[PDB]
RNA sequence: UUAGUGGGCCAUUUUUGGUAAGCAGAACUGGCGAUGCGGGAUGAACCGAACGUAGAGUUAAGGUGCCGGAAUACACGCUCAU
RNA sequence: GAUGCCCUGACGAGUAGGCAGGCGUGGAGGUCAGUGACGAAGCCUAGACCGUAAGGUCGGGUCGAACGGCCUCUAGUGCAG
RNA sequence: GGCAGUCAAGCGUUCAUAGCGACAUUGCUUUUUGAUUCUUCGAUGUCGGCUCUUCCUAUCAUACCGAAGCAGAAUUCGGUAAGCGUUGGAUUGUUCACCCACUAAUAGGGAACGUGAGCUGGGUUUAGACCGUCGUGAGACAGGUUAGUUUUACCCUACUGA
RNA sequence: AGGCAUUGCCGCGAAGCUACCAUCCGCUGGAUUAUGGCUGAACGCCUCUAAGUCAGAAUCCAUGCUAGAACGCGGUGAUUUCUUUGCUCCACACAAUAUAGAUGGAUACGAAUAAGGCGUCCUUGUGGCGUCGCUGAACCAUAGCAGGCUAGCAACGGUGCACUUGGCGGAAAGGCCUUGGGUGCUUGCUGGCGAAUUGCAAUGUCAUUUUGCGUGGGGAUAAAUCAUUUGUAUACGACUUAG
């Protein structure tokens, strides 16, 4: 429906987010995945950076450089679950993979941007509570990359800012509330009422 | 099958790939951790390779059969005139890494630096920063945002020097410009410090101190296409060899059908960036003092040029650093000195240096004479002075 | 036809690194750009606003020589001649609508006046 | 009256030699060879189904997170694996 | 046009192989009192038409002396190895 | 063939299981050799060594540990571990073997039984020759012996540099 | 004083190249394995393990070191007229261009989920009280020739455009907010006039790029390459120097 969505990754599952991201741009819609060190996998911790470490192993035996290429930071680790669902070889794929972007943190413009989430992916909603599960950060820092602590930083700055945007929001939210208080008990709200409104 | 007896392979696969470095100046890849309680300073500075030579000293290492004896050492002087402070970029933090958020230009350029913007300079009409000297115009408010910028935003800051190479013997003119970056103090005092030192020189002995462990960064002697046995040390193959002996005799096995990365080929040696660590500064010479290459225990009066100049380099009229052993690169060639990024206690690292004897015969064939007048003393009187 | 050349800096100007300096076929291509020029004189042409319009080569009819190889062998060495030719020349310097776009069109100028 | 053929090979079941074999040898049937098509990623032989050229409908075997057409369907349990 | 016309129902995989109906080539008998220096034959042609196909037909360019349709006869009669 | 389990009668002063382990019995491996004959007979160069890279782990050494019939020292059994090493020689074409010696240690293997347009050509394996046995003879011998041409890259890829 | 002897031969021999045959140099953090533990249930005891947790290997990942994507990115300097009036920016036309796909609005807390949001009160708390959810099926916008021309009423609100005021925003800020006046519009309410024939539908053309070209207004006044030259470089290109 939106021109392009900005879905906060934090608390939703790699291969499940994955999966809708890539049917929803071979649709057509432009998506934006913001906060994706905040992105869950299930499993316990251990078991993931094994999982990582046998990829890793994955190399061409005469010249490393050939690829496979093992992307660290978590946008890329998403990316890849991503483009594995995605006939990336094509046209068509390459087309779908241009309606996509992925960021650590959450930089400008999509800061001042609505964020949905994606219920058949939240980890919240889908997990047994008690099951051991990854978060993707700590994962990336395990293997290698190297900007868990400046998004940190980045995300603390922000997150002041917004917090005061939102009590900004909340008081003229209450003027607002409070003038169409007042307004019931008048002919038009009563008709409106009516109405369904 | 197995290879019949074990040997360690040949050559080391983290200098990868062996080609022609893309500058001649090498690049500081890593400065020191800053510690911001500490005065602002440099971490790093740059010169010239002038030539090697000796040195008596000596020992102090208890424990040691030499403990307080005389060792001879080898050694390395490093040309190192005064460079100019003639700009300041603040980088930010990203999670792209390190960005350059702005850069801000001393006033005037010396044609040395300006050289450098050219790569025909006798033909040019010469108008590098001549609209930006400009901005330093009125009260030069242009420049004052310009720092307050990277005093609000910057996370490091670094000030861009140049060599003053008209002061070295060399025949190039177009000084050599590098940022090195300044540790110690906040942002705001990192760049009031670069802001005070525009147009100004930095002497190395405001970085360097004697004994101080530093790390020589520099491009590698240059040797052009070489074969597989000086450039990777393989075994020459038999003299029965037909089709050539300077060779591996196998590339590969069948499978992998390709022949692999870990395989020493022919191809260039030399002109290769490198790093080399923890070279003891014995000494910091003064370009002044005409006594720069005599002792406490040799009083004679002489610098440290040996008879006859450097070979292949000069006189060395300026201050110099001297450091134990030797350092990448040949005589002319830009170097970069750096401060060490660590904190090394070794006994080694910690012995306090004091030199009995520098040797100045001349490089140039089996000199015999440290000066003029000790020739003319043993020789007596030639034909040619009277 | 250029393979196993060598590079040269004058190729640069042509944004190549494959450049050769081939003296006799400079000098017959000269001559025929001579006999251009003295044909275009006669005919009356204005000889600053020549241009190259047109210059082609085909390949002539070879000519045979042999070589001999060893073990008694025998091989072709032969010429690849050219025909070339050129000529310089002087520079010098209804719509169907619907009746429902008809409409349209009509009812478009209606408003605007 | 005349052509080609007179090297076969595979699967289920029965079966001999052999430690066994994608091994050797028989029995009955079905196949491949001579055969595309849907499925089993891929594959002579398996499953479905055998083929003039088209249109519409419905299905087989196999499937319906995404690659990929089709329920991130419904239901009761089980399972956490350094 | 009875080898025609038409009605009705069913069917259509295929190597080796068999048979059938056709297409094409050099030459022969017959015929169209056939085409042609006002352009025969040949050749070129991301121009057109007919045929399931073998193939046939037409336009444009090039060219210069012969050549085709149909009924039959006959073979040194069709190439990717 | 090689390597590993299970059971536990016994051995182990005493005591099944520190270390072992009979009678049995379950497997794994493809560095043995067989079995087979599917691919190649209009040819995939046929032993070994030399050179060089990389991989496996069933670990000889080195790191950190558990066990002991671990007082110490020495050693033995076991775990995580293939990160790092694993040699110089006498005789033999040797693979294998064997001995001397050093060593922290001289572990085992794979990659078309890695690797001949990379070498070499000692062996084998054409044609010359000798011997022994065999054969009436021509001749035979997975028996011994000696002499016996080792070709081509300028293409594509791969790799190394530019 | 020299030639020739395929460098005639011998001794020394600088430079260059070079040798465990020479000298120098070879980093320190984090996370783990085996293992040993802590707290501790299951199982009223016990138990290193189940939840949780400590130490820990030549391991792993960083630090450091080499290359730098020839389709990854940033900062910064200078950007040619002096004559085909070339370059650039802005406004305005006029052409072309071609779209990975406008058709009312991408409508901003953070955190938790065996818990929260909102409002409210006070002893300001891990506080008391109330209320909400059970999906955006929302909220906002939304009437007028694709939206005309006009007359009033009521408010002094809403909203567009250009212009101003002050501020905040460097993660990719290139946007958010704010002052003031101006000028439109107002469907908050009530009037008047227009619309036809696109013929019973035909996207029935309303968006967004990229580039050229012509007008007017501003602005700026270089380099690189070849050739020559160097030897810190080199097969050739390339590199590094000088003019
Ligand atoms: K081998
Ligand atoms: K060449
Ligand atoms: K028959
Ligand atoms: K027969
Ligand atoms: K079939
Ligand atoms: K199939
Ligand atoms: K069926
Ligand atoms: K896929
Ligand atoms: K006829
Ligand atoms: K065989
Ligand atoms: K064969
Ligand atoms: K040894
Ligand atoms: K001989
Ligand atoms: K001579
Ligand atoms: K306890
Ligand atoms: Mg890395
Ligand atoms: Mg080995
Ligand atoms: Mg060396
Ligand atoms: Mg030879
Ligand atoms: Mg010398
Ligand atoms: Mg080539
Ligand atoms: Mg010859
Ligand atoms: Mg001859
Ligand atoms: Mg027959
Ligand atoms: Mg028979
Ligand atoms: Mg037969
Ligand atoms: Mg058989
Ligand atoms: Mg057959
Ligand atoms: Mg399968
Ligand atoms: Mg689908
Ligand atoms: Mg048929
Ligand atoms: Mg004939
Ligand atoms: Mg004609
Ligand atoms: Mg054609
Ligand atoms: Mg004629
Ligand atoms: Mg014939
Ligand atoms: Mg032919
Ligand atoms: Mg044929
Ligand atoms: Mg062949
Ligand atoms: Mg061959
Ligand atoms: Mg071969
Ligand atoms: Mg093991
Ligand atoms: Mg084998
Ligand atoms: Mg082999
Ligand atoms: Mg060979
Ligand atoms: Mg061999
Ligand atoms: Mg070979
Ligand atoms: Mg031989
Ligand atoms: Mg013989
Ligand atoms: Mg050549
Ligand atoms: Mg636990
Ligand atoms: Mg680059």
């Amino acid at each position: 429906v939106e021109p392009v969505v900005v879905i906060d990754g934090k608390g939703h599952l790699v291969g499940r987010l994955a999966s809708v991201v890539a049917k929803q741009l071979l649709n057509g819609q432009k998506i934006v995945v913001v906060r994706a060190e905040e992105l869950n996998i299930s499993g316990e911790f251990f078991r993931n950076k094994l999982k990582y470490h046998d990829f890793l192993r994955k190399a061409t035996a005469f010249n490393k450089t050939r690829g496979p290429f093992h992307f660290r930071a978590p946008s890329r680790i998403f990316y890849k679950a991503l483009r594995g669902m995605v006939s990336h070889k094509t046209a068509r794929g390459k087309a779908a993979l241009e309606r996509l972007k992925v960021f650590e943190g959450i930089p400008p413009p999509y800061d001042k941007k609505k964020r949905v989430v994606v219920p058949q992916a939240l980890r919240v909603l889908r997990l047994k509570p008690g099951r051991k599960y990854t978060t993707l950060g700590k994962l990336s820092t395990s293997v290698g990359w190297k900007y868990e602590d400046v998004v940190a930083k980045l995300e603390a700055k922000r997150k002041v800012s917004s917090a005061e945007y939102y009590a900004k929001k909340r008081a003229f939210t209450k003027k607002v509330a409070s003038a169409n208080a007042t307004a019931a008990e008048s002919d038009v709200a009563k008709q409106l009422a009516a109405l369904g409104y | 099958s197995h290879r019949k007896y074990e040997a360690p392979r040949h050559g080391h696969l983290g200098f990868l790939p062996r080609k022609r470095a893309a500058s001649i100046r090498a690049r500081v890849k890593a400065f020191p951790k800053d510690d911001r309680s500490k005065p602002v300073a440099l971490t790093s500075f740059l010169g010239y390779k002038a030539g090697m030579t000796t040195i008596v000293r000596d020992l102090d290492r208890p424990g040691s059969k030499f403990h307080k004896r005389e060792v001879v050492e080898a050694v390395t002087v490093v040309d190192t005139p005064p460079v100019v402070v003639v700009g300041v970029v603040g980088y930010v933090e990203t999670p792209r890494g390190l960005r350059s958020l702005t850069t801000v230009w001393a006033e005037h350029l010396s044609d040395e630096v300006k050289r450098r913007f050219y790569k025909n300079w006798y033909k040019s009409k010469k108008k590098a920063f001549t609209k930006y000297s400009a901005k330093y115009a009125q009260d030069g408010a242009g420049i004052e945002r310009e720092l307050a910028r990277i005093k609000k935003y910057a996370s490091v800051v670094r000030v861009l020097v140049h060599t003053q190479i008209r002061k070295t013997p060399l025949a190039q003119k177009k000084a050599h410009l590098a940022e090195i970056q300044l540790n110690g103090g906040s942002i705001s005092e990192k760049v009031d410090w670069a802001r005070e030192h525009f147009e100004k020189t930095v002497a190395v002995d405001s970085v360097f101190e004697q004994n101080e462990m530093i790390d020589a960064i520099a491009v590698t002697k240059g040797h052009g296409f070489e074969g597989v046995t000086h450039r990777w040390g393989t075994k020459k193959l038999p003299r029965k060899t037909h089709r050539g002996l300077r060779k591996v005799a196998c590339i590969g096995a069948w499978h992998p059908a390709h022949v692999m990365w870990s395989v020493a080929r022919a191809g260039q040696r030399g002109y290769h960036s490198r790093t080399s660590i923890n070279h003891k500064i014995y000494r910091v010479g003064k370009g002044d003092d005409e006594a720069n290459g005599a002792t406490s225990f040799d009083r004679t009066k002489k610098t440290i040029t040996p008879m006859g100049g450097f070979v292949h380099y000069g006189e060395i009229k300026n201050d110099f650093i001297m450091v134990k052993g030797c350092i990448p690169g040949n005589r002319k060639r830009i170097v970069t000195l750096r401060k060490s990024l660590y904190t090394n206690t070794s006994r080694k690292a910690l012995e306090e240096v004091s030199l009995k004897w520098i040797d100045t015969a001349s490089k140039f064939g089996k000199g015999r004479f440290q000066t003029p007048a000790e020739k003319h003393a043993f020789m007596g009187t030639l034909k040619k002075d009277l | 036809f250029n393979s196993s050349i060598g590079r040269t800096a004058q190729g640069k100007e042509f944004g190549v690194t494959k450049a050769r300096w081939p003296a006799k076929s400079v000098k017959f291509v000269q001559g025929l750009l001579q006999n251009a020029a003295a044909n275009a004189e006669a005919k009356g042409l204005d000889a600053t606003k020549l241009y190259v319009s047109h210059i082609q080569v085909n390949q002539a009819p070879k000519q045979r020589r042999r070589t001999y190889r060893a073990h008694g062998r025998i091989n072709k060495y032969e010429s690849s001649p050219s025909h070339i030719e050129l000529v310089v020349t002087e520079k010098e310097e209804v719509v169907r609508l619907t009746s429902r776009q008809r409409g349209r069109i009509a009812a478009q100028k209606r408003i605007a006046a």
